[PDB]
Formats: C-alpha cells, structure tokens, sequence
C-alpha cells in the first residue's frame, strides 16, 4: 500500500520526464512495422465500387527519446498511455473514400527501450470493385498504406509477415476470405531520388 | 491466437 | 451552512483530483453488467445488429477514498466521468463507433468505489438468420479491456442474466434469452490470462 | 455603454469565479428543475425499427443561490445571457432514445439577479415508439420519460408548470397531426429503497395527416 | 426494479 | 511590409484583449440570403434541403480604430471564432445546420463586421405540388434565439433573395424567393420579436 | 541525432515565434488537383462525389531560414494547424468536405509551404448523359472565400488534372478533366476575383 | 403565445 | 453581381 503509492509516484514521475520530438528526419530516420488483423468485410457496394473493412492495424516503432533506465524509476519496464499523449506515425490508407472510423480506445504501450505498440481497431471504406464476388474465383481488391508526408528517408515501413492474420475473421460474415496479404513495396519516381514505401493490402473474397 | 487479440498482441511485440 | 456543504464538496473534489491505471503490482477488479433496452435493427444484408443498452461499470480505487469526518460527513459525490480514470472496456466485434445516449457521470463513494452507467447504441457483427422463426436468431459480442490482461484488470459480473426488466415491450424483436458470461482465455504463447464478458442474445421478430 | 459592459464583465467574472463553486445538488442542498416541451414536429415514424423522431424545444428552469446578485452593486444589471457551457446545467435525459440527441439551436442561458436560470435548447430526438395504428383514426400513442441520470428525488425535484405540451407552434403541414400531447411528472418508488425517482412522461398521440 | 434505473443503481452498489 | 504585419498583429491583439448586446447597448444585424440550390425535397418526412449563403453584418463601437494609429490599416480578416457573432437561427430546421465554407469575418475600422457562411439546412416543408406547374411553397423563419427586438434589431436591405447564382441544373426550378422582415408581438409583453421569413416557391425542373 | 532534433525544435519556435495576406503584401497560391475517383453520381438530387488530392503551394518570407544556423536542415513537417493556410473553398459543394488524410504541411527553408489534403467532395452536378458515349460534364470552382485577386492570386502550374492515380475500376471513366484559372471582374468594382475551375467529363465504364 | 417562442420565453419567467 | 460572390460582397459594404 505504501509500496503501491510509491509505484504510482515512480510512474507519474517517469511520464512527466518523458512527456516534458519533432518527428523523424533524414538524419534520424524511423522504422514503423505494420500488421493487419482482418475481422470482417462488412459491406461491398456494387453501385459505387466501395468496400468496407473492419480490422486491427498494429503499429510498432522505436524512439530513443522514450528510453529510460528501469533502475531509476522503481524497476518500471513499461506503461500504458493515451495515443494522444505521444507522437504517432501518420500511416494512411491511400485510396479510402470516407474518413476512417475508430472502433476502439487509442492507447499505446511504451517499453523502457523506447518501443511503442499501438493497435487501433478501424472501419475503412475504400475503392474496390466487387465484380466476381458471386463466383468461385471471387473478387480481388487492394489498398496501400503508408506515410502521407514522409518519404522512405524519414519513415521506413516493414511487415513481420506477409500473411494478414485471419484467425479472428467473422465466421458468419457475408463474405469469406480466399486470401489476404500485406506486402511492403518500394516505389521510385523520375524527378525525386528518395524512395516511397507503402504496405499493400490485397484481399480476395467471395460471397459465402 | 494471441496476435489477433489487441490486449495480448500489444503485450508481446517480440511475438506479434 | 448550505455554502459549507458546497465548500466541503469542492474542497474534497479538488483535493482528490490533485492515478496512472492498473499495473501487475496494483491490479483492479472491474464489475460489468448489462441492462438491454432494445434490439433496434437487424440487417441481414451486412450481418450487423444494433443494440441499445446500459453498461454498468464498477471498480474501486484506494486513491479515491476519504474520511467523511474531514469533509462535513460527505459520503459520496457525482462527477463527470472525464475528471476521473475510467476502464477501457470495449466491444470486440463492433462495426461502428459506439454512440453514447446518456450523460457520462460517475458516483464516487468515500471508500473509493466508483459506479458509472452510460447508455449506448452498438452495431456489432451478427447473423440474424432464423430471426423470422420460432427458434429465433442467436448472436454474441465480447467485451473486455483493450490493453490490459487479467493480471491488471480482472473482469467480473454479479450475475450471468442480462437485466431485461426495462426491455422495450413493443420492440420489433422479442428477447428469448440474454446472458453475460465471464470467459477466461489462455493462449499457448503466454502465461497471463485474458478476460472478457460474452453477451449472448437469443431473439426473434 | 462602456460602463455597463464593464459592469457585466465584472459581474460574470465574480459569479463564474466564486470561491465555493457549484458542484451540483445534494440531499442537503436540493434543487427543483422545471421542464416544459414545445413540440414542433414529428418528422419520421419508422415501422421497420419502431423509432420515431421528434423536434421540440425543451425549456428548463432552475434557481441557484450562488447565482444571486444585487443589481445595485452592478450598475442595475438585472440579468445576462451566457453560453450554457459556462454554467452548471442539469443532467435531464430521455430514457428511451435510440440515437444521440441533435441540438438545433444555440445553447444560451439567461440568468436573472434572483439566481433563476432559463435554458431552451431545440432538439431532434429518436426514441423507441411503435407507430402501429398511425394510419387509423385512433392513431398511434408513444411515450418517453425524461429525468436525471444520476440524481434521485431527494437531490433533483422535477416539475412541469402545466401537463399540456405547448402545440401552438406545431408544424401545420407535418406528415402527422397531433391528437394529444401531455407532459406529466411521475414519482417512481422502488421496494428496496426509500428515496423516490422523478421523471416527466411525454405522451404523444398522433396519426397520419 | 432499482438495478434497471441508472439513477437508482448508482445509489445502491450494495444491491445492483 | 513586416511593419504592416506588425501593425496588424498588434491591432488584432489590442481589439481581442463585449458581452453581447443589451437593452442599453442594442445591436442591428442585417441579414441577406443567396440561394444556391434546393438539393432535396423529401415527401415522406416533409423535409427540404437548401444550400445558401447567409450574409450577416453588424457594427460594434468596441471594434473601432483609427487607421493612423495602426499604419493606415482600414480592415482585416479574422476567424469568426475570435469575435462575438449573433445567434441568428433557423426556427424550423429538422437537422443541425452544416457549414460549407470557412467562417471568416471582415472587420472595418468603423467597427462594422461582415460574415458570410455557406450552409446546408434541412427544414420543415411539405413539397406537395412540386410536380405541378404551380409548384410548392415553403417558408422558414430566422431570428435570434435569446434576444428580443430591443437588443438585436434584425433588418434586410431588400426582400429579394439573391438568385443570380442559383444552380441552373438543380432538380428544382426556383419560381420565387423572398426574405421579409417580420415584427411579432405577444399580448402579454411589450417588447417586439423580430424574424426574417424566407419563402421559396419551386417545382421539379 | 539528439543534436539534429534539438536543431529542429529550436528552428520551429524561432519560426513559430503572419496574419494572412493583404493588399500591401499579396500572396500567390498554386493549386493542383489529382483526381482519384468519381464515387457516386446521384441523379435524384444532382450531386456527385469526387475523391481527390488538392495540392496547395505558397511561400512566406516569415518562414525562411538559414540552414547552416540550424545544422543543414532544409525542410520540416508540421501540423497544418501550426501555420497559416489559405481559405481555398469549393464554391458549389452541397456537404461539408470530408478530409481523408492527415493535415500536415512541409515547409522548406526558402519559405515555401506545400500542403496536400485528400478530400471527398459532394457538389452540384447534373449527370444526365453519363450512360452515353458523350458522357456527362460537371464543373466546380475553387477559390478564396474572403480574399480578392489583390490579396491572394490563384495560379495553376498546368490546366491538366493529374489522372495518373485515377481508380482504374471506378464506376465512371474520365473522358477529360481540366483545372483552369479564371479572372472575373465585377461591374461595380476594380479588383479581380480569381478561381480555379475544375471541369470533368465522365461516363459509366 | 410568448411561451412557444424561446427568446420571449427566456425573457418572461413570470409567465412561462 | 458582386453581392453573389462572398469574397467580393464582404469587401464592399457600400453595395452589398
């Protein structure tokens, strides 16, 4: 109880020191790891060629400015914090047709080495032609995710796997998944020498 | 498994 | 002296408000109960069902306790839920943002216990096949913390029967049964448990 | 003109920065809220989900001693307008809505020197309602209770000045004509418990026009 | 009864 | 140039560092509508949707200044949230107004303010007759929510709603559009209540 | 890396410590559109929904710095709220714009700003003939809401809308898409008023 | 009457 | 005319 108040004071003191970073730079680049858990294809609109996905978008990154020695803070190794209290990466779907809807709290976990884990649940409408969804071959759609304002020189993007996690896909959805993949891509343009990274989400699905 | 559960995944970066 | 009651209350509130959430060393029990008001809509073209309910949430913090003798015998008070810490209990299979239908105001008592009962409309994943039959349709949604395991937030119910005493008698759907059951999940990777409350509603037109 | 504006600002500062601030009502310091409805329109009746949409004005009146001032001390100011966000307001709530309430008007309260507050937001409300019979001469009947979300009768007393909803501004070419609309204070008792709970029951009977 | 009324429930933890 | 900016930033600072009108300090607000489109006429609910510009002009002595004390600055633009604005309201809307433009006002050295937001409004309207040549007629009143004619005097400069930018390929042909100042009194009470009544006649194109 | 970070933070508060353009100090804004999709064409209301990137570029002397004083930083990212941005508005929208992208700007050491919000826009459009080889044509003008040509000068770097990212499986194929600067002079008045007119000819795929 | 108009109602507690 | 244009109108109290 005296020890419990002491751990609360260590934590408040730790957050205060950390919370009191201008984003990544070419000189101080950042790696963001993305993975998708696909929960449901809710809607597939043939009259507008939009499709609605519900998923978890797991984001991990590491900042030296969030590092701390556990010994100097009561052996605290990690803490939860509102995602709005720290910097977050501007990872964006490139072909949405509606503002994304947040379906969960937005809370990150910070570890003493500076690592941050952040998994918002989201609902996304994006451009997708569901032609074929009523056939054995099904339909195929794709959407790219990446930073909106940072090239690969400031934010590098990775995946830990190319398989979209489907182990929580809604078993009674109107649509079953034939395959779902998440692929890092490196793009180069004529003008600009800096590369652009995205993660391409490709989903193949048909009516159940 | 763990990695599709946001509370488990966020606690196991090394794994998820 | 009515001013003195107000003075004691303002003093107490500013005192208490001037807690980082639970940890493995200081874990928290959150009790959860549902009062189901209405199944508003069951959409068989997208398999979403819309629910209106009250979500009762109760927990207890030692940092919120006080001696009524030091504060004019004030034994409890009301406060905006935004001025205190609240648990991150979430539907796991929603398809839209929760809509809040009521003020968000909690009651804190002198022993540090908190009660918070917001009304909510929730769209969640549900196949309403059979809702036009005697057997009806069955659907389910889990609620649990978003970032905490069972070692930081333990989730509990006082009963596994959903309170149906205020269920809208002229709803498009009648309730056959409604249960709220604590589940403990174990992953083989991981020694710590994960806790959810599974809400199962059997209903028909 | 400038002298009065200065008086108004010093008054509002004094009230809003009072040292015993107003924490809402208590058993020792209870409060009476008066409620009246001006029904303007039944916009929609949806028999596929049993929801009905009302547009009305919800008049709210209450009085605090901590909002009292002597006009002579403030250049004869007898009242002022203030954003509802700058004062305490009561937590009166529809108990069977199906959507968040939509506000259709500014939210501005009038405070008078005796401590009376008046506040009339326009609102659109969806609530549980079976419109069956709306296409008959008898029409349909629906009811929604309003009350505090966290306060019993011992902290907030709820009153109406009349049981007759004001229909003098009801939209004359609405899809639905009003047969009757009443607003009635009700006292709920629970066996377990001594304190009562007050609601105002809005009952509207109506049919296709 | 009392548990289904939020103003009543929050005043009676001992029963609701 | 930087001197012009320093003068203007200083001027805005000085002005921004008024409680609304009173019976002693009354205010005149001039209202004018520019009707851009009738988007939609719903005969199942008797709601009609308009897109218009609402032109608002008023003049405060507390916003005056001499150009010569401020580098001959005669006017400036500022966010409409940085200044007091009147509470003019549609009285029979059915949905919260939607703002379609920036909300920026222009303040002139004589204290006058102009503010023209673009808005979409749904309001109560029976579109019966719209599929005829006589068309349908509908009306909506605008007026202060909390001020009588003794604190806010509402006026128009013309009774003609500006249709010169009306959308030529709208689903609805506009037949007339007028904006009439109305003064209303109730027998109880001496003070007048003022509205501007927007009346639009229209039919399917 | 810590020194580079500290250089950037120093730069920003030096930089963060402009009131918009004036007749004395006019500003040139360059607009470009990247049309991504025609989502929807509603012939029941004559509204059409486009998804597009809006490229905006301008330059301020108050935003220029010496890279050597700050460790050879050439550009930085900042929240669009942290800086002044122009009030460029679709003039015939029927719904509030929906923003599909973070609102972050890139500032370069010469003082130039680039800002590229992704937007979805409903606007007034009669799509009659979209089911014909000729197709349909619709236009929406963009321009400042409160500034004349003497205060903001609107320019394009081309009159060809970028179609290189247009959704290949859209329900509508683009026949052409232009963005054309227009200068309009008013009978009453000397100043020019400037818009960029987006014209889009399209048909069902 | 005065009490169905919100500007007039908020100006006459004695009546509404 | 000018009064139809919000940027013009707002510059000319004289006629709009």
């Amino acid at each position: 109880d005296d020890d419990k108040l002491h751990s609360q004071a260590n934590l408040m003191r730790l957050k205060s020191d950390l919370f009191n970073y201008p984003g990544p730079t070419k000189d101080d680049p950042l790696t963001v790891t993305l993975g998708f858990t696909l929960q449901d294809i809710v809607k597939a609109d043939s009259s507008t060629n939009e499709v609605d996905l519900v998923y978890y978008e797991q984001q991990r990154w590491k900042l030296n400015s969030l590092m701390w020695d556990p010994n100097e803070y009561g052996n605290i190794t990690d803490f939860r914090t509102s995602a709005a209290d720290i910097w977050t990466p501007d990872i964006t779907a490139y072909s949405s047709t509606r503002p994304v809807q947040v379906l969960s709290p937005q809370i990150a976990v910070v570890t003493h080495d500076g690592s941050v884990m952040f998994i918002p649940a989201q609902r996304l409408s994006f451009m997708c032609d569901p032609t074929g969804v009523d056939s054995e071959e099904g339909a195929t759609c794709a959407v790219k995710f990446g930073s909106w304002v940072y090239s690969g020189f400031e934010i590098d993007l990775k995946t830990d796997t190319d398989q979209v996690d489907l182990s929580s896909y809604y078993a009674s959805s109107k649509y079953e998944i034939l395959s779902a993949t998440q692929t890092r891509q490196v793009q180069h343009y004529s003008c600009c020498p800096e590369p652009y990274i995205d993660v391409n989400l490709v989903v193949k699905f048909r009516e159940r | 498994g763990c990695c599709s559960h946001p509370a488990c995944s966020v606690n196991h970066p090394e794994l998820c």
